[PDB]
């Protein structure tokens, strides 16, 4: 068994989409309001807002995403954006430091940094355990981007209209991922099941983040520190 | 509503 | 002739209100998104947003402002905020440099800096001429804060309900200013008329800024760079 | 509306 021409074209475009939207130099970060050690909410608001723009760019290059209706595109992004940021952040995460390292000690985020942005160990503990278990998977970049696309293209999200179309798109991506792992990932007989478990964990992380984000968004002295894009994407408006 | 998302989504 | 006890109490509280809300060290500025030389819109958005918070703090300490209804307080601030920022910015303005110097070359703003925030010489020329003519007045701090309070307490602004109350408050402040100048300002026989002319110029500056701000606010790639407070205060929502 | 202004105005 091997992968088809169409299956690897999907992988090609998804890999290119991610390289174009994830900048390993992190040099854009000096443009954010600086970190301060809710001391850290300005910096992390800007970080997340910047990351949302990159997730929108990645999404737009997923085969078939741009052909969905504008509402479905919004629906999928409003529900999944925080999950994709959590998944994509694994690339900067270090097992050795148990934190996210983004090219410079100013842009090294530990758990305590995120408590100074208004969050609690009720979210930060499962998040760090998620990152470490995901890092231990040692995913190929191919598998990493496929999982982001699969996560994004979930039809079981609030607001989606074209359930049938989104599922067919996600089905094809899962097919690609299962085949890639069997053929290209030595010893990956259990990998696909683990990755689908991580998608389950993200739903739980999403739920907890939304809960804690409501606290921020309901206190104007904190919500005023957010960005207009963050207010939109994480807000409760429905199209 | 979703003014920025619409613009970013082209 | 001399000033009454009640007149100088007004001056006392207005001077204290301004010292508490204008920080001559400008050390808070390192928290703004950095300047970049619409390169400068992030930094100037943060600058203006910070300055709005200070104008609200100053307003709250004007005798009688806090006893107005919440709507009138909002109405006066939404219409006058940009004018008070223009007036209060004269304190950092230099005739020698023709620019605003805020403790550090990173926080020195020339006209070209503000064109990189989306504005045109149609606004920036009258603004710089306003600052230089206002600086040439050599106002006492007493006169400076009285003019900010008078500007803020104008009843002829859209949205105000209690015309009669706001005018009485502004009337008392004008009385204080006229008396202060006659008694305490050597050679100020023409000063009060000039200061009231500057209030006229601010209306013209306000008009032009609102026009150019509409361009920013209508393009989402620029409006997303603003702050939630700036969006509120300069926005067109009516209570 | 004016959520932040109301909060800032106490
Ligand atoms: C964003 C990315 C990166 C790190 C991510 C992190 C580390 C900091 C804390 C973060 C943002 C979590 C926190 C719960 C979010 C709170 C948001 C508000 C305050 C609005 O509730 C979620 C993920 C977490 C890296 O810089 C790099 O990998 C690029 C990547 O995109
Ligand atoms: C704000 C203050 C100071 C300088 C003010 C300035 C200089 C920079 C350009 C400025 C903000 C003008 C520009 C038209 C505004 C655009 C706003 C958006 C882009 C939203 O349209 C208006 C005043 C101008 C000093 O830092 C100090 O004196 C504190 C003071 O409060």
């Amino acid at each position: 068994h091997m992968l088809s021409d169409e299956q690897m074209q999907i992988i090609n475009s998804l890999v290119e989409a991610h390289h174009k939207t994830y900048d390993d130099s992190y040099s854009d970060f000096v443009r954010f309001r600086p970190p301060v050690r809710l001391s850290m909410l300005p910096h992390l608001a800007d970080l997340v807002s910047y990351s949302i723009q990159k997730v929108i760019g990645f999404a737009k290059m997923i085969p078939g995403f741009r052909d969905l209706t504008a509402e479905d595109q919004i629906a999928l992004l409003k529900s999944s954006a925080i999950e994709i940021i959590m998944l994509r952040s694994n690339q900067s995460f270090s097992l050795e430091d148990m934190s996210w390292s983004c090219g410079g000690p100013d842009f090294k985020y530990c758990i305590n940094d995120v408590t100074k942005a208004g969050h609690t160990l009720e979210l930060l503990e499962p998040l760090v355990k998620f990152q470490v278990g995901l890092k231990k998977l040692k995913l190929h970049e191919e598998e990493h981007v496929l999982l982001m696309a699969i996560c994004l293209l979930s039809p079981d999200r609030p607001g989606v209209q074209d359930h049938v179309r989104i599922e067919a798109l996600q089905d094809r991506l899962c097919d690609v991922l299962q085949a890639y792992i069997r053929i290209q990932h030595p010893g990956g007989r259990l990998l696909y099941a683990k990755m689908i478990q991580k998608l389950a964990d993200l739903r739980s992380l999403n739920e907890e983040h939304s809960k804690q984000y409501r606290s921020l968004s309901f206190q104007p002295e904190h919500s005023m520190q957010l960005t207009p894009l963050v207010l939109e994407v994480f807000g409760s408006e429905v199209s | 509503k979703h003014k920025i998302l619409h613009r970013l989504l082209q």
